[PDB]
């Protein structure tokens, strides 16, 4: 049960402006190369959809308005282009051994 | 005396614990493989009857007569030949990262293998894994292209991470997971070799040839597995085009000297820390064809299991493995235990009974390099006997960290078709002409009639002069002229690790002519007068 | 495009026991992992366990080992949850998403639209 926290809580609206988001992985590291990270869209009131996998691999059909970065401990995400369009709350998720959890969860609203 | 069956399993048994090697299990069913198979099995019994055994009698016979290690044997025959000795252990170095590593991939799969679900079964998204059919006809899966075993998923990700590694030019981390593992077995080797008392005990029993009569029991599952009847033709099928000019003899070549003891300088020591048995001509003989038939057996059970592979993806034989490397035995057997009902029991017994067959052929494979070095410093060892045999094995482990990487195998097969094939051939071929074109086999005649007082055979005493080097020659002749590339794991080759391949295949053959340079300004009188002085061997 | 559809909204007893359907064709379904998530209105995500088809193996999170039961079939191609000891915060929605196809893990976007019970 390995948990984590994601440091920002809530972030403002500006368009064309940085928007990073980290994850606490004080006991986690990466096994095989390719790092065990995600990243989730939701919504509210629309079930969770796949933004990043594997923390630097663009999602399936998600424009590259969103792209992840980072090694180890601290991961980045880069929302340079910030659309109107994504005012929803990201999580973040481990995939290592039995400790599949979900952070606080940080949203976007002006 | 009739000598009735009571010493018969005295005798019979303990032959074959000298004479299974992993040159026996693990090289010989990947060297048929690699070749086609069918193709090496004809080339593999006349190069053993033309090649093998008598250079496997020749260094049993020297053993026996100086008493001495591989060193200093060439002191007391031709003194400018001790070069021969220095390129044993130069060999012997690059050994240690080559056959150590398959040792340390050995120990992984115990440690991984005590939980009751086996990770061989399925391909359960459990580290990595994606692209897999578990159940071949379990659930009725049928069988597309560009599809891996989850067999072959537990190998090429877990414990050695090929993906990592972009290819040879680029090498990742040192991984810890198996570095951690190796050390395990140095120190078992080092509180091993700390006295060294073994000439014909009964350790012999427990550590080799019992784990080979469990080892056969793998064969009676591939009776009963399908794919059988379609799996051992490939095995034996003895037509294949041109094995005169391709180069395939260089495969049996290695193979036979990997397995037998010849090249190694073992058998110089071995013999020589023995006492007079008298029956030399009658222990050899019946070792050294054995010795090819504990390989034929571990010869036949790979390719059983490989016919099942072959028969549910509905694929040739030789379609199932195209690019696999020198890990065809921890493919093999990671299958053929999983079918088993009892799996989880037999995974701990198959695979702790495969190290102690490896173990003997190191803790018996160092009395070829340390025990020759002896001669060398006898002043020295008396304060040094508890330093050097610890340095050598901290020499041969900060050595064998070019291999331990996640690109473990891209080095495994650079040592094996440069390191084994033309370096232990080339010092072979030294080892033959300088015995008897130089030497002379008439007063080698007259040694082994002292020993025994039995005259060797006339079909024997051609081949030492005229036959042996022969076909030791035409194999390097025919290794200069074709080119050495293969294909492994879907990359090509580099093309400056061919130019690296004859580095390490002549860092052995540069050792001899340094020795007779260093006899050359040291030694006055006439250039023609210095060389017999040179070859005159030495005075007690 | 993989089509993974869920059953209707349930009415939640107190320490009754339900049955939540996840149906989904289209796809290899003993290939990969079966995702139960939990969410509270207004709270955020929470993991309940994992199941992989043909009797394979169940992991539960911990806080759902003797709570929650996750069953497999490989003819009709649907999981069912089993949920135990019901109390006022086990109404929420609940999810069923299908895990990655292997070297990572993920979510492949396909999710349900939640049998909200309560
Ligand atoms: C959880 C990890 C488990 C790792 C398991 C690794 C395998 C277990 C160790 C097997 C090797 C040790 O097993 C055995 O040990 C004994 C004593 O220790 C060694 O020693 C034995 O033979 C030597 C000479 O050959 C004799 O001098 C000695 O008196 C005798 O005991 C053997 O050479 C080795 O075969
Ligand atoms: C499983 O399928 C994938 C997708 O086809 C394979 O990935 C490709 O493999 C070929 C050669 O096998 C390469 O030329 C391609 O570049 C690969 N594609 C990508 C995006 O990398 C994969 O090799 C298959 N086998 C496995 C995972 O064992
Ligand atoms: C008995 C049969 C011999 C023929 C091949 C070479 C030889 C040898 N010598 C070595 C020296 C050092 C070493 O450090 C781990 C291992 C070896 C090996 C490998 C075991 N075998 C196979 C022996």
């Amino acid at each position: 049960d390995i948990v984590l926290t994601q440091s920002p809580a809530s972030l403002a609206v500006s368009l064309g402006q940085r928007a990073t988001i980290s994850c606490r992985a004080s006991e986690s590291v990466d096994n095989y190369g390719i790092s065990f990270l995600n990243w989730f869209q939701q919504k509210p009131g629309q079930p969770p959809k796949l933004l990043i996998y594997a923390a630097s691999n663009q999602g399936s059909g998600v424009p590259a308005r969103f792209s992840g970065s980072g090694s180890g401990t601290y991961f980045s995400l880069n929302i340079h282009p910030m659309e109107e369009d994504d005012t929803a709350v990201y999580f973040c998720q481990q995939t290592k051994g039995v400790s599949w959890t979900f952070g606080g969860g940080t949203k976007v609203e002006i | 005396e009739r000598e009735t069956w009571g010493k018969k399993v005295d005798f019979l048994l303990s032959v074959i614990g000298y004479a299974v090697d992993l040159g026996n299990v693990w090289r010989f069913p990947y060297i048929c493989y690699q070749n086609g198979g069918g193709a090496f099995l004809l080339p593999y019994t006349i190069m053993a009857i033309f090649g093998g055994i008598p250079l496997f009698y020749m260094e049993l016979a020297l053993g026996q007569y100086h008493r001495n290690g591989c060193i200093s044997i060439w002191r007391k025959i031709c003194p400018i030949f001790k070069g021969i000795g220095y390129a044993i252990c130069i060999i012997a170095f690059y050994i240690a990262s080559y056959y150590n590593t398959i040792m340390a991939w050995a120990l992984y799969y115990l440690i991984s293998s005590f939980t009751d679900q086996l990770p061989w079964t399925s391909c359960k998204n459990s580290w990595n894994t994606g692209n897999c059919t578990n159940y071949f006809s379990e659930d009725n899966i049928t069988w597309t292209l560009h599809s891996t075993s989850p067999a072959e998923e537990f190998y090429t990700r877990h414990v050695l991470q090929i993906h990592r590694s972009k290819g040879l030019q680029d090498l990742g981390g040192i991984s810890w997971q198996l570095a951690l593992c190796i050390m395990l077995i140095f120190t078992v080797i080092y509180f091993s070799i700390w006295k060294g008392v073994k000439t014909s005990g009964k350790v012999v029993w427990v550590t080799a040839t019992f784990p080979y009569i469990i080892l056969s029991v793998l064969l009676v599952r591939g009776a009963t597995l399908p794919g059988a009847w379609r799996g051992v033709l490939f095995y034996l099928k003895p037509n294949w085009q041109k094995l005169l000019e391709t180069g395939v003899w260089i495969d049996a070549a290695a193979q036979i000297f990997f397995s037998l003891g010849p090249g190694f300088g073992v058998l110089l020591a071995f013999a020589s820390y023995n006492k007079f048995n008298n029956n030399c001509y009658q222990d050899a003989l019946v070792t050294s064809v054995v010795n090819c038939m504990t390989s034929f057996v571990s010869g036949f059970v790979i390719f059983t299991v490989l016919g099942y592979m072959a028969e549910m993806r509905n694929e040739d034989v030789s379609e199932v493995a195209k690019d696999a490397g020198p890990s065809l035995l921890f493919i093999t057997y990671a299958e053929a235990i999983a079918n088993m009902p009892a799996s989880t029991f037999f995974a701990i017994i198959f695979f702790l009974m495969l190290i102690t067959l490896g173990l003997d052929s190191t803790f018996a494979g160092l009395e070829g390099v340390i025990t020759a070095v002896l001669d060398e410093f006898p002043h020295v060892w008396a304060k040094r006997r508890e330093r050097f045999v610890l340095a050598v094995v901290i020499t041969c482990f900060f050595g064998s960290l070019v291999t331990l990487t996640f690109g473990g195998a891209y080095v495994v097969k650079l040592l094996e078709e440069y390191a084994t094939g033309p370096a232990v051939l080339t010092v072979a071929l030294i080892e033959a002409v300088a015995v008897s074109w130089f030497y002379g086999i008439t007063q080698f005649c007259r040694d082994v009639k002292e020993m025994l007082g039995f005259s060797p055979g006339w079909f024997w005493r051609i081949c030492w002069v005229a036959i042996s080097p022969l076909f030791l020659l035409f194999i390097i002749c025919s290794f200069l002229m074709s080119p050495p590339q293969l294909r492994l794991f879907q990359y090509n080759y580099p093309y400056w690790s061919i130019i690296l391949g004859y580095c390490i295949g002549t860092s052995s053959f540069i050792c001899i002519p340094t020795y007779i340079a260093y006899r050359l300004i040291i030694t006055p009188g006439t250039f023609k007068e210095r060389i017999i002085k040179s070859i005159t061997p030495e005075t007690p | 495009q993989v089509q993974l559809q869920q059953s209707g909204p349930e009415l939640v007893k107190l320490g009754a026991s339900v049955r939540i359907s996840c149906k989904a064709s289209g796809y290899r379904f003993s290939y990969s992992w079966m995702n139960w998530v939990k969410q509270r209105p207004g709270k955020g995500l929470e993991w309940i366990g994992r199941i992989y088809p043909g009797d394979g193996d169940t992991k539960y999170s911990g806080k759902f080992k003797g709570k929650a039961t996750l069953t497999a079939d490989k003819s009709s191609s649907t999981v069912y949850m089993q949920l135990s000891s019901l109390t006022s915060e086990d109404s929420a929605v609940y999810f069923c998403a299908r895990s990655a196809y292997g070297s990572e893990g993920f979510a492949m976007d396909y999710w349900g639209q939640g049998t909200s019970v309560t």
